[PDB]
């Protein structure tokens, strides 16, 4: 059963087939089906404690011994070391689904594994593993329909922010920056908002800096429209500060040009260098002239520069940065609304930025500077600063928040939203169990083994909050059969109601679909998988 | 590794001259103006000395220790690469600062300037920090 | 039982309550017999060596 | 056996001969046709290997199964060279190959170990196979009308039976339907690099599509891109193979100045050099600009300043999908740019797909190219279902260069042994028992779909024998009733050339097997 066949012939004569087939091992058959549900199931059950406002994180540390505590179900599958292929199935299909929609990402993994906890029993009772399969994908149809019905439209407008807000706060609720909850949520918004193409069209990642310093407070953080920069201006003594700046964007360095191909200058006698002499220091003062003609009040580089072009910078009240690096120079660009000059001879005034202020920032007893640059007339890049008392928590604000932006983004994609917790789900199994009673026979089974494994999650989110699973899940459930509700969840804050209108509990229906199509399509891929040949 | 003898052998080449005093070495790199030399320790900090004076210009430490060290010749004082930490970084001796760093020991700068190999135990583009 | 949250006490006395009810059924479900019926106990010899 | 003091072959030679090795090769082949059995049917299940590296292949594909596994015995890698071959000519039925192979070799083992002369023996495989692909060329049903609808209804049935064995069998109308459309776009040769296969994690089966034009994943832009628009409404495309970088003229270049005003005129040279090919791209009209050579961050904010969209590195499969969609062509150099090496499309847009950047030429009218997006929660996921297409792809192709289709679920199969079976009924008796070998081996696959399934196959074995017998071509395992039924009506249709190939190739490696009768192992050179 195990390892192949070993005959070595029936004639004494060796017998060999594969090469080291002694070292290498086989599982055929039903058992590796048990095995790969069993590996499934353990990944979920510990993935199911971290599901849910009272969900608990996860303390991951590295190779390196770095450590990182969070909630994410796709950063702590990233981060886990398994062994497993189907653990690393279900590591892929988490960041699947962060990738699709950023959201649910512990969600899936917790709907697979029940559904492959019940697809055991049902293989234990003589049902090929493809009926299952073919079962679930029947259940998850009806799911998504059910879902399309049950959607509720929100306005993506930017004068009434009151439901992207209410959204982002559902996201960012089980996080550990629900301390900061409504100013995280407001942030996320404004940032998704201000940069996005209004024609329901894609949101630009890239235009959204995320930079985290230590220090301050939690509270801190704050939404910049314009740009963050880790630099300073380049001389100590220049100001720290520019009002009304007319920006210069350079990507050439402030030296005596140099073709690229291979050159050689001659000096063949002392007038030629004098005039070569001559040449360099009137090149530095042209170059300082020809930026200073623009009537700009500041430059960016990006190259750096050397300590003449340093003096004669603060010798005519023009600040300047150095060795700006290409992504901030394309984002300083489009905020400010200015263009990105490859030469001093083609700079211009209408290619200047604009800046109502650009200052230096200090950050206590640290030495460090980081410049800033906000206030610009109608800035399409934003920058979300995050501030906090340890590095660690920095990294968790950094990936709420990019849930967060996520999920406005989905929104921004699809306005269409389902209530969560926990009643989509209760609502899909209903869904599910009263379209099995129509099926014939052979399918009722796989149907109602899908609606269990869908009401697993309000069994989890009850769990969590420390209410009786069955019984919370069972009212509930019988709450929204008695009255036309399908909003009604798990009250895991205790706020006394079930309903999540009220509590103001939302998801995103393309986050719950993309949640139930990838989990069905990948339960259906590792039922089909019957033998495993590692060496 | 590559110790040259001590008396050099010779007969006043006037190259016999050689400094090679070693007050810091794993990366001792000649720059492309001679009259400095570029060396390298096990602390976590890159030494610039002038061959003539015979003094430290200026010590850089940003990273654990260092091993490798690359220069782009420009002045011996544009820049100068080190990728001993995991941390590639690139350093400017007009300001003594990290100029640009990508955090991902035989790191080798392009001749065209434009990118440089980080060959461990990839090109990254300084135009774009990728 | 247990995953839905369930206290493995109530499960013992639940199982003990239907180890009784199904101890009733199957005393309900019986048939008496007799030694001197060679027919039942030749079924009962055959059946118990059906499965060797 | 005497110690020879001087050996004839070198030290360590291992040689086995007779019927013993006969027996031990049939035994082998066995073994490797044991190993891709439950592959086979709508029914079938995927297998998992995982090489030294730690990597794991998923698929459901007999020809890859097969290669992953490292197979040693000299006569057992004829199955495999042998589903290679299938692949290669067909692309589909890499596992019928290797079962009938193996049941050949299974039904005339008894007779090789009576003492059989193997020669009879491949006579006989060599006479029953050329009747069995007569007869196959005889039977297929084809239809001499060939109007579009008809076709395409074919072509799309051929595709769904090709494709209901993968674990992309739920979305197998759909898949058929999209890998014809597919298909049907090429010009004339069917090639396949110009049918582009993208996969992108994140996103279900359903959210897979299929672009009439040309899709690629946006390729390491430079600064200054993000000012570039992103959407066009007639954009005339500009196909390149230049580096639009600030470079050396020539690697052996030296440029030997002795004056400044030379220094400045050189260096200005080098700039007007660059700004001269920028303003002759521009000039052309082309709004979207795509290199094979890397695009620096001058040209890029130089076309952003125009309003205009560069993407340099393109890969060389992407450009030339982009030239036969279009209709442009790549050019060198930039000094005759006219409308005519200049493409065209409707709409060109860059969008986010699952954590991506892709640049999308759609609205081509006369495009030759066709591209898929393929959407999976995993990267095997996504693998396996590239090699489904593929298959599909295959049948869809070959179906083109010939509609001669017969019903598959093992009916053909059926009516073969059936026929061989009268054949073998009529000749002497030496040849007679071979040949209804042959027939009876021909039985495996109807056999294992019933296993498969789990049905029992002795019943359906003789429902189908009973109902071939009395009158029937393509009665066939109908899996969803657990009974049998007419495939021909069932529209479970096969490409007459792959039950063909696959006869032919089990066949010569029966024969080539059997012909073998010592084998001879060298000793091992440096083994380290
Ligand atoms: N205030 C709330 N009350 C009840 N349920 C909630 C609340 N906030 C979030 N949930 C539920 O918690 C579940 C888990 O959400 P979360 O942990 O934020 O991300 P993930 O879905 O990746 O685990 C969601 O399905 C949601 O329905
Ligand atoms: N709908 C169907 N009903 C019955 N048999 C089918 C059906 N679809 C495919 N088959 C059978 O599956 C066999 C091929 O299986 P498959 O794994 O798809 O290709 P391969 O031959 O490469 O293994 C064919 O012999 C065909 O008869
Ligand atoms: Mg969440
Ligand atoms: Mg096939």
């Amino acid at each position: 059963a195990s390892m192949g066949t070993l005959a070595f012939d029936e004639y004494g004569r060796p017998f060999l087939i594969i090469k080291d087939q002694d070292r290498k091992s086989r599982l055929m058959g039903l058992e590796a089906l048990k095995s790969h549900i069993m590996a499934a199931k353990a990944v979920a059950n510990t993935m199911r404690t971290s599901l849910g406002p009272n969900g608990l994180d996860k303390m991951m540390v590295d190779k390196d011994g770095d450590v990182t505590v969070t909630n994410d179900g796709a950063t702590i599958l990233s981060m886990m070391d398994v062994d497993h292929q189907i653990a690393k199935l279900m590591v892929e299909l988490s960041k699947s689904q962060d990738d699709e929609i950023g959201d649910g990402t512990t969600g899936v993994v917790v709907l697979a594994g029940a559904l492959l906890e019940e697809a055991e029993q049902l293989l234990d009772r003589g049902i090929h593993p493809i009926r299952i399969a073919d079962g679930y994908e029947q259940a998850a149809r009806v799911a998504i329909e059910h879902l399309d019905k049950i959607s509720d439209s929100v306005l993506v407008d930017i004068k009434d922010t009151e439901p992207l807000i209410q959204t982002a706060k559902t996201t960012l609720g089980s996080k550990v920056v629900n301390s900061c909850h409504r100013q995280m949520a407001e942030i996320a918004v404004n940032a998704v908002l201000t940069v996005a193409d209004m024609e329901r069209r894609d949101v630009d990642f890239e235009l959204i800096k995320v930079e985290g310093k230590v220090g301050g407070r939690l509270e801190d953080t704050k939404l910049i429209k314009g740009v963050i920069v880790d630099k300073d201006f380049s001389h100590p003594q220049m100001p720290k500060k520019v009002e009304d700046a007319k920006i210069a964007i350079l990507t050439c360095p402030f030296e005596p040009p140099k073709p690229k191909t291979k050159h050689k200058l001659d000096v063949t006698s002392v007038e030629d260098y004098k005039a070569l002499q001559k040449y360099e220091k009137e090149k530095f003062e042209e170059m300082i002239q020809q930026i200073k003609e623009t009537g700009a009040n500041l430059a960016i580089c990006q190259w750096g520069f050397d300590d003449e072009a340093n003096h004669l910078l603060l010798q005519n009240n023009l600040p300047a940065v150095r060795w700006v690096g290409g992504p901030e120079i394309e984002l300083i660009a489009i905020a400010t609304g200015g263009r990105i000059v490859p030469r001093f001879s083609e700079l211009t005034a209408e290619k200047l930025g604009f800046a109502g202020l650009v200052q230096e920032i200090s950050f206590g007893t640290t030495k460090d500077k980081m410049l800033v640059i906000e206030q610009c007339k109608n800035s399409r890049a934003v920058t979300i600063f995050i501030r906090g008392g340890n590095k660690m928590i920095i990294e968790e604000a950094k990936r709420s928040l990019h849930d967060a932006l996520c999920v406005i983004r989905n929104l921004i994609r699809d306005n269409r939203v389902v209530y969560g917790g926990g009643a989509a789900e209760i609502s899909c199994a209903l869904a599910v169990s009263q379209e099995a009673d129509k099926c014939p026979t052979l399918e009722q089974y796989a149907m109602r083994a899908f609606a269990d494994a869908l009401e697993v999650i309000p069994m989890a989110l009850s769990e969590n909050s420390g209410m009786n699973p069955i019984q919370t899940m069972t009212e509930v459930r019988a709450r929204q059969v008695k009255e036309m509700n399908p909003a009604l969840g798990i009250d895991c804050l205790h706020k006394g109601t079930n309903d999540m209108k009220q509590q103001h509990v939302i998801e995103t229906l393309i986050g719950k679909k993309q949640q139930i199509s990838l989990a069905t399509q990948m339960v259906r891929m590792i039922l089909k998988i019957d033998d495993i040949r590692k060496p | 590794c590559s110790v040259y003898p001590l008396t050099f052998d010779k007969n006043e080449n006037m190259a016999a001259k050689k400094k090679s005093v070693a007050m810091h070495l794993s990366a001792c790199s000649f720059t492309n103006s001679d009259m400095q030399i570029l060396t390298a320790s096990g602390d976590g900090t890159c030494a610039l000395w002038d061959v003539e004076s015979g003094q430290l210009l200026q010590s850089f430490h940003g990273h654990a220790d260092v091993l490798c060290l690359d220069l782009a010749p420009s002045e011996t004082g544009n820049t100068f690469v080190s990728g001993g930490d995991k941390k590639a970084m690139v350093w400017d001796m007009r300001s003594g600062q990290c100029v640009q760093a990508f955090e991902t020991n035989s790191v080798r700068y392009y001749p065209s300037g434009d990118a440089f190999a980080s060959g461990s135990d990839r090109l990254y583009d300084l135009r774009a920090d990728r | 039982l247990l995953q839905k949250g369930i206290h493995p006490t109530i499960i013992s006395e639940s199982f003990q309550k239907a180890l009784e009810k199904g101890i009733e059924i199957l005393t309900d479900m019986s048939r008496p017999v007799e030694l001197s019926d060679r027919e039942t106990l030749l079924n009962s010899a055959t059946t118990s060596l059906n499965s060797k | 056996m005497m110690p020879t003091p001087v050996i004839l072959l070198k030290e360590g030679t291992d040689s086995s001969q007779g019927i013993p090795q006969l027996v031990s090769n049939i035994s082998a082949c066995q073994v490797i046709a044991e190993a891709v059995r439950t592959t086979l049917g709508p029914r079938g299940m995927d297998k998992l290997i995982v090489d030294g590296r730690g990597k794991a292949t998923i698929s459901n594909d007999g020809a890859t199964i097969l290669k992953l596994l490292d197979v040693v015995h000299p006569a057992a890698k004829t199955l495999v060279d042998i589903a290679k071959s299938q692949d290669a000519e067909v692309g589909d039925g890499t596992t019928s190959v290797t079962l009938l192979a193996a049941e050949f070799l299974k039904q005339v083992k008894p007779y090789v170990e009576e003492g059989l002369h193997p020669q009879i023996i491949i006579r006989a495989f060599r006479t029953a196979t050329q009747l069995a692909v007569n007869k196959i060329k005889e039977i297929a049903v084809t239809v001499k009308k060939a109007d579009k609808v008809e076709q395409r209804k074919l072509l799309e049935k051929c595709a769904m039976t090709a494709l209901s064995s993968k674990l992309i069998s739920q979305q197998k109308a759909f898949f058929a339907k999209m890998v014809v459309d597919a298909v049907m776009m090429l010009d004339d040769l069917l090639q396949l690099k110009m049918i582009g296969i993208k996969k992108v994690q994140g996103g279900a089966l359903e959210d897979s599509q299929l672009v009439a034009g040309v899709a690629f994943k946006k390729t390491f832009s430079y600064a200054g891109f993000e000012m570039q628009p992103k959407k066009y409404h007639n954009p005339k495309i500009a196909l390149l193979n230049v580096e639009l970088e600030l470079k050396a003229e020539k690697d052996n270049a030296e440029i030997r100045v002795h004056t400044v005003e030379d220094y400045q005129a050189i260096v200005d040279a080098e700039w007007n050099i660059l700004y001269d090919k920028l303003e002759k791209i521009h000039h052309s009209g082309a709004k979207v600009v795509l290199s094979k050579l890397p695009i620096g961050d001058v040209a890029t904010q130089y076309f952003a300043d125009r309003d205009m969209f560069c993407a340099g590195r393109v890969p060389e499969e992407d450009l030339k999908r982009t030239m036969m969609a279009c209709g442009g062509s790549i050019q060198t150099s930039v000094n005759a740019l006219s409308a005519d090496v200049l493409g065209r499309c409707q709409v060109f847009e860059e969008t986010q797909i699952g954590g991506e950047r892709y640049n999308f030429f759609t609205g081509c009218p006369k495009a030759k190219t066709c591209t898929f997006i393929l959407r999976g929660g995993a990267e095997q996921f996504m693998e396996e279902t590239e090699r489904s297409l593929h298959d599909a792809i295959m049948i869809v192709r070959r179906a083109i260069k010939n509609d001669s289709v017969v019903a598959g679920g093992g009916a053909i199969e059926m009516e073969l042994s059936k026929y061989l079976r009268d054949y073998s009924r009529t000749i002497p008796g030496k040849q007679q028992l071979l040949i209804g070998a042959y027939a009876k081996a021909l039985e495996i696959i109807p056999r294992q779909l019933c296993d498969n399934a789990g049905f029992d196959a002795t019943n359906i074995l003789n429902k189908l024998r009973a109902r071939h017998a009395q009158g029937g071509t393509w009665y066939g395992v109908d899996i969803n009733n657990e009974d049998i039924a007419d495939n021909f009506e069932a529209f479970v249709w096969e490409p007459a050339m792959v039950r063909i190939n696959a006869l032919t190739a089990a066949s010569e490696a029966a024969c080539l097997i059997v012909s073998v009768d010592e084998t001879i192992k060298n000793p091992r050179s440096t083994v380290d």
